[PDB]
């Protein structure tokens, strides 16, 4: 479930009129036309904020897993963050992280080895050269896991109360034996098989692990979403070199061919193409953040249905009667564990 | 704004100058404030179906919350919910979610089921719980211990697969009469 | 004149940004260069026959972070996603397009991953967010004697259970809350 | 309603000269300059503008009286201290009420203060001005607006200031205006009790932004910031080709003006260096294009015919003349747009 | 006319609306007028 | 309940520029301005 995106902050003047005075003054003359595109493109990167907090900040207090980990059997080794790893992540986030790809990170600062960049540089230096840039998101990729990890804690050493309110400790065998007594089976049936409940779970975390390491994209949600980020970038770049049906798609050269008393024709004709191209931009980015908003309420829904509790309804936390849920921090988006 | 023309006032532009070359003109403000119009209406309607999608969420929650109780945790308020009175306001709804929230809470001690004679009692309803020296039967959600009844439990097992089962005496209302 | 912003117009093609040396692999007919997307990046010396690659200028973004104006006139800046130390050496030599200036004291600056803060303090403290600055930072008005402090966020109360197996908490009383939700 | 405008205005908490009177420095006008003064009934009564402050070129004077002004666009001669002198070829002369308010309240502790912001963009001498008898310090902080008295389309060319004093038997504040973007709190009567700059502080920056007085708790995106480049290089192809001037002012057998003796010139390059350092020269005179603003111009074909006369015919040499080499040997055209070269 | 609903074209400035008197603060060098948003609001009478 | 509705592949070429070469040269000036418009509309056929 995709939770965000690339955050974005186009500005006006440089995209449009690359340090130019006269063309800055004639698109003066549009009004406030763009600071419009501003005030979306900010109210879009603080929905994405609030997206990614509403989706994870669902605990108030952070809780801590027990120091020795022997859950009934239960073996959660690759769903808990490994100590050893400097980033403190499962190792079902480093797979998601390993299999996700960003073609802008954002939180580079690529300035600075643009110019050492020798080769052709890449999307970030050219969209730094041509009035784009990347904001990064106010949470971090550690401090989301940090959430996560708080998360999976909270319950596998306290259920669904902590969910609730004040967080009970209870026994894992107890609490699964309780998830079987709310899917209208009593508990008996799990404390004669608790070591089979356990091989099985056992055995399916680890072959997820492995469906996720040998199947071609199952991360095609939030691949999907960063590709599509980078393309529309890529187009609303790429538009700049287009004519527009004028004499030329370079502001300098249409100066030093035309004296601005006949130039300011073609002046606007780029000044209104690449105002359209951004109108087109931005509200396609307006579009895909409605329809982010909605996946990440609909993942907020499963985070506060499924992992602070047991729901009812079916299908809704996986296919079969469900049981659990445990969360994995990813790229611009959530897994669960049903 | 002048969009690019002589001047933004249609009259103005009118009564300086001709039809056949202010219609030139004429066009650069029609284009610009047609483009700014869909612009304002495309942006109305992202909103608009925001909106609605907050709207079906809302008709939702008060169908749910308010003409009834969800069991859905962390959806009517946080903690376990219990109702809900829908209150009005300009141009939305706002719900007081009446939600139930533990408190004040001990560690006793807890084991799977208990073994009176070689066979497996598991609760009925809740968990079996611990004073410390005599064991106890109570709500998941309130501690009222009672004593452990054939009533309050039911027994399948033969105590002896039941890891972490514990010994104590179970109770029945029958042999004493 | 590498290493710095400046004007060009390398045989007609007119830009500005910054230039060095490079380790291209120019064919001896290639005059021009470009990267995918059409934006010109490397220029061969109609002088020297070197090839030179071309940089934005300083491109960021300037945000002001401040509290309510009743409460005090302090601001503090943030220029997003360039080097602090860039921004700094722009400032000494005076060739940055804001003309407004906010005082580098040497504490009020903080290279964060969104670009560096002046103006505020990094305090090692965590609070709860007040002002999102990003990166995991956020700005707050706070008493030492009162100025604009940045920090980490606080996640929220560090609380550790007692699992174990057989321990169980039960509560014996229950509180009523009367949440609102708009 | 809090109008912003982007117009010529004096930078706030910007430095200002102030002055004393007790010989008249010449301060410099660039972009207008905002002129105020504090008196107790006067000291101050005219002002000169203009360059070189001479008869030879057209400046101005706004020199007041007891009832009324005497503000005139002319050309004095010089008076260096009756002060005009020359009315000649000036015009433009101009008489309404007094620009001097003076006031008191039956004490001279009542110091009038007086504010005058000047420019003149497009021509349109502009003359905004507001009396208060003010605290009486100083240049003080407490915000006014300042009206518009006169409005005169002056259309002439301005560089300095200076003023003229008065006769007896603290003064003379200074500043510079910068083109700016500015903000504008107007009255429920219309005054304007409040306005903030756009580009000297943060807060007046985002203030601007959103057009407003009050900015709540938060992180508001107000601009980008860019360094400017510091030099500007131009480079282009090491260097080409050379027509052959060397070789055509370098002969031994330059013909005579029986055979004019024409080098046709294409595919070359203007290099006119050489026909600067090149012979002390005699005559030089360019009369269709200028002799220095010319390298930036491309020709098709440029035609160098090299002749050689005696003194009386290199002045002979010219568009509509007669004689005995003007007429009979060679013909300059009267439509002719060239240089000639006579060492 | 004033409470009438009438073309005007007062000082080159040609529009319909209705007139009535006001009582706004018009300056002696103030002429056209406006409103928050830039349009032509008060028209002082240049005459009376 | 809606499901879906019809699938549009609209077509930059004809609908612009009826079977005309130099009209399709001069939508050509106009950069990928209509291939984000095609890509949309079949994105919006695999969402149905
Ligand atoms: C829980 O599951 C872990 C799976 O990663 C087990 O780690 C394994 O450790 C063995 C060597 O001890 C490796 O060979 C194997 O690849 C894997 O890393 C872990 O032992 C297990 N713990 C319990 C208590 O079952
Ligand atoms: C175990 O549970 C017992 C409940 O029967 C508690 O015993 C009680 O003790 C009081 C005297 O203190 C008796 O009067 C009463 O009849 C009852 O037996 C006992 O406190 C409890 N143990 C612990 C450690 O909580
Ligand atoms: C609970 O009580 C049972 C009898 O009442 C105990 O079973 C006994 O266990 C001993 C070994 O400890 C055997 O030798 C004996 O034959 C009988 O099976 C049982 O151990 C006891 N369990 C606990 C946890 O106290
Ligand atoms: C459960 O918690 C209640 C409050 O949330 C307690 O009620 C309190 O009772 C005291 C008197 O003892 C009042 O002074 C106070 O205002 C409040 O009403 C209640 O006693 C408590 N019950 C238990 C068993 O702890
Ligand atoms: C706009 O102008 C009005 C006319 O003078 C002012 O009203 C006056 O206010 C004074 C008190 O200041 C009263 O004494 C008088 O009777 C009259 O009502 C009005 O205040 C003014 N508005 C301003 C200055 O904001
Ligand atoms: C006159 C003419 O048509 N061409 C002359 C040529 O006769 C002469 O030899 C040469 C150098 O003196 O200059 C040229
Ligand atoms: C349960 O025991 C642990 C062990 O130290 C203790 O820290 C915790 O406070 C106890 N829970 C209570 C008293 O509710
Ligand atoms: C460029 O021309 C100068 C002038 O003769 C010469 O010294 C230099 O070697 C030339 N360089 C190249 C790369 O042609
Ligand atoms: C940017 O950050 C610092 C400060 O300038 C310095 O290490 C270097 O300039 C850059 N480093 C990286 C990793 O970008
Ligand atoms: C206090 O802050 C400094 C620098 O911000 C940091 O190096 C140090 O570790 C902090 N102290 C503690 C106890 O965290
Ligand atoms: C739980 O039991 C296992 C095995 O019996 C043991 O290794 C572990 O230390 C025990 N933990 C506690 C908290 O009693
Ligand atoms: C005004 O000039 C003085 C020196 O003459 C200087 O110290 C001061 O900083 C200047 N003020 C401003 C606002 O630049
Ligand atoms: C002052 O100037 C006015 C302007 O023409 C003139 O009429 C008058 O005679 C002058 N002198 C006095 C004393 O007013
Ligand atoms: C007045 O100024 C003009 C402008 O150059 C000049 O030609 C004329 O001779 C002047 N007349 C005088 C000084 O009497
Ligand atoms: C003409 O050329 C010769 C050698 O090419 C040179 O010595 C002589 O100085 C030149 N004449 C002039 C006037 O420069
Ligand atoms: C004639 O014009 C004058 C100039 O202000 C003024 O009296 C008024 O506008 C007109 N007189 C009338 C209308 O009686």
């Amino acid at each position: 479930l995709p939770v965000s995106m690339t955050k974005t902050s186009v500005d006006c003047t440089m995209y449009i009129c690359g340090d130019s005075t006269e063309c800055s003054n004639l698109l003066l003359q549009y009004g406030s036309f763009c600071t419009q595109l501003k005030r979306a493109l900010t109210g879009i990167a603080v929905e994405q904020d609030k997206n990614t907090q509403e989706v994870f900040a669902q605990v108030k207090q952070i809780y801590k897993t027990p120091p020795i980990k022997y859950f009934g059997g239960f073996n959660f080794s690759q769903i808990l963050p490994d100590p050893s790893k400097p980033s403190k992540r499962s190792p079902i986030e480093d797979l998601l992280f390993n299999k996700v790809t960003l073609a802008d990170a954002g939180f580079i600062k690529q300035y600075g080895d643009c110019l050492g960049d020798i080769a052709a540089r890449d999307l970030i230096c050219a969209q730094k050269f041509n009035g784009l840039t990347v904001l990064p998101p106010l949470l971090t990729d550690e401090m989301i896991a940090q959430y996560t990890s708080a998360l999976l804690a909270g319950t596998i050493t306290s259920g669904w109360t902590f969910g609730a309110g004040p967080a009970l400790q209870i026994p894992f065998p107890m609490q699964m034996a309780y998830r079987f007594n709310g899917i209208g089976v009593t508990q008996n049936v799990l404390y004669e098989n608790q070591k089979l409940i356990a091989n099985q779970f056992n055995s399916a975390i680890g072959k997820i692990q492995d469906s996720l390491f040998s199947t071609p994209s199952a991360l095609g949600k939030l691949q999907d979403v960063v590709n599509h980020n980078a393309q529309a970038l890529n187009t609303l770049v790429k538009q700049l070199s287009s004519k527009f049906g004028a004499i030329s798609s370079v502001l300098n050269d249409i100066l030093s061919r035309l004296d601005p008393p006949e130039a300011e024709v073609q002046i606007d004709r780029l000044i209104t193409g690449r105002l359209q191209s951004l109108q087109t931009y931005v509200t396609q980015q307006l579009i895909r953040a409605a329809e982010i908003r909605a996946s990440a309420n609909l993942a907020a829904t499963k985070m506060s249905e499924c992992v602070l509790g047991q729901s009812k309804r079916v299908d809704f936390c996986g296919k079969g009667y469900h049981l659990m849920s445990f969360p994995q921090s990813a790229p611009h988006g959530v897994v669960f564990l049903h | 704004s002048k969009f690019g023309a002589i001047s933004s006032v249609l009259n103005d532009i009118l009564s300086r100058l001709d039809p056949p070359e202010a219609e030139v003109q004429i066009d650069r403000l029609i284009t610009g404030r047609l483009q700014s119009l869909q612009t304002y209406v495309t942006q109305q309607l992202i909103r608009a179906a925001e909106i609605r999608a907050s709207a079906n969420l809302a008709a939702t929650k008060m169908s749910e919350c308010v003409l009834g109780q969800s069991k859905r945790v962390d959806f009517c308020g946080k903690g376990y919910h219990l109702m809900s009175f829908p209150q009005s306001a300009p141009h939305g709804v706002v719900f007081l979610h009446v939600t139930y929230v533990p408190a004040q809470e001990k560690n006793f001690t807890t084991a799977p089921a208990i073994c009176h004679d070689g066979k497996a009692h598991f609760p009925r309803e809740g968990v079996f719980v611990s004073n410390g020296t005599h064991w106890f039967v109570t709500q998941r959600n309130f501690y009222e211990p009672q004593i452990i009844t054939t009533d309050n439990t039911f027994v399948s097992g033969n105590c002896d697969v039941v890891i972490g089962i514990v010994n104590n005496t179970v109770y029945d209302p029958l042999q004493l009469e | 004149v590498k290493n710095k912003c400046v004007n060009f117009n390398f045989n007609g093609l007119t830009g500005t940004g910054v230039l060095t040396k490079s380790n291209k692999k120019f064919l001896p007919f290639q005059q021009f260069g470009r990267d995918i997307v059409d934006t010109t990046d490397a220029v061969r010396d109609p002088q020297t026959l070197e090839i030179l690659d071309i940089t934005p200028c300083s491109f960021g973004g300037v945000s002001v972070i401040t509290p309510g104006t009743n409460t005090s006139n302090q601001v503090a800046v943030l220029y997003q996603g360039v080097n602090c130390t860039e921004v700094s050496v722009a400032i000494h030599a005076d060739q940055l397009t804001p003309t407004w200036r906010v005082y580098s004291t040497g504490s009020n600056v903080f290279q964060t991953r969104a670009g560096c803060l002046i103006g505020a303090e990094y305090v090692n403290n965590s609070y709860e967010c007040d002002i999102p600055i990003g990166a995991g930072i956020c700005a707050s008005y706070q008493t030492q004697s009162q100025s604009i402090i940045a920090y980490t966020m606080s996640l929220g109360a560090e609380n550790s259970v007692a699992y174990s197996n057989n321990s169980i908490a039960i509560p014996t009383n229950f509180t009523i809350s009367v949440t609102t939700e708009i | 309603v809090l109008h912003l405008t982007q117009d010529l205005f004096l930078p706030f908490f910007s430095n200002v000269t102030w002055f004393h009177a007790i010989d008249n420095p010449v301060l410099p006008f660039n972009d207008g300059v905002y002129f105020a003064s504090t008196e107790k009934s006067n000291i101050i009564r005219g002002w000169i503008f203009g360059t070189t402050l001479d008869s030879k070129t057209q400046s101005l004077l706004i020199v007041n009286n007891a009832t009324n002004v005497f503000i005139k666009v002319c050309e004095f001669q010089f008076c260096n201290d009756g002060v005009y002198s020359s009315a000649n070829n000036c015009t433009f002369e101009y008489v309404s009420q007094p620009f001097l308010m003076d006031l008191e309240g039956k004490q001279g502790n009542f110091k009038n203060l007086r504010e005058f912001v000047f420019k003149n963009i497009d021509g349109y001498f502009k003359i905004y001005s507001k009396h208060t008898p003010i605290i009486g310090r100083d240049f003080p902080q407490g915000f006014s607006a300042l009206e518009p008295l006169v409005d005169l389309p002056i259309g002439i060319n301005i560089t300095r200031f200076q003023t003229l004093l008065a006769l007896n038997r603290a003064d003379y504040y200074v500043g510079y205006l910068q083109p700016r973007t500015f903000l504008l709190k107007y009255n429920e009567n219309g005054t304007i009790t409040d306005a903030v700059d756009c580009a000297l502080d943060p807060l007046s920056e985002t203030k601007c932004t959103l057009k407003s007085f009050t900015v709540e708790k938060g992180i508001y995106q107000t601009s980008n910031f860019r360094v400017q480049p510091t030099e500007s290089i131009v480079r282009f192809p090491n260097v080409t080709n050379l027509c052959p001037f060397h070789e055509v002012f370098n002969a031994t057998r330059f013909a005579s003006v029986y055979a004019w003796n024409r080098t046709r010139i294409s595919n070359c390059v203007a290099d006119y260096s050489v026909l600067y350092n090149f012979a002390p020269f005699f005559a030089f005179k360019c009369y269709g294009v200028s002799p220095t603003k010319l390298n930036d111009l491309c020709f098709t074909n440029v035609y160098a015919d090299s002749f050689v006369i005696k003194g009386n015919e290199v002045s002979q040499i010219a568009p509509g003349q007669t004689g005995n080499i003007a007429d009979y040997n060679y013909k300059l055209p009267d439509d002719f747009t060239g240089c000639v070269i006579a060492w």
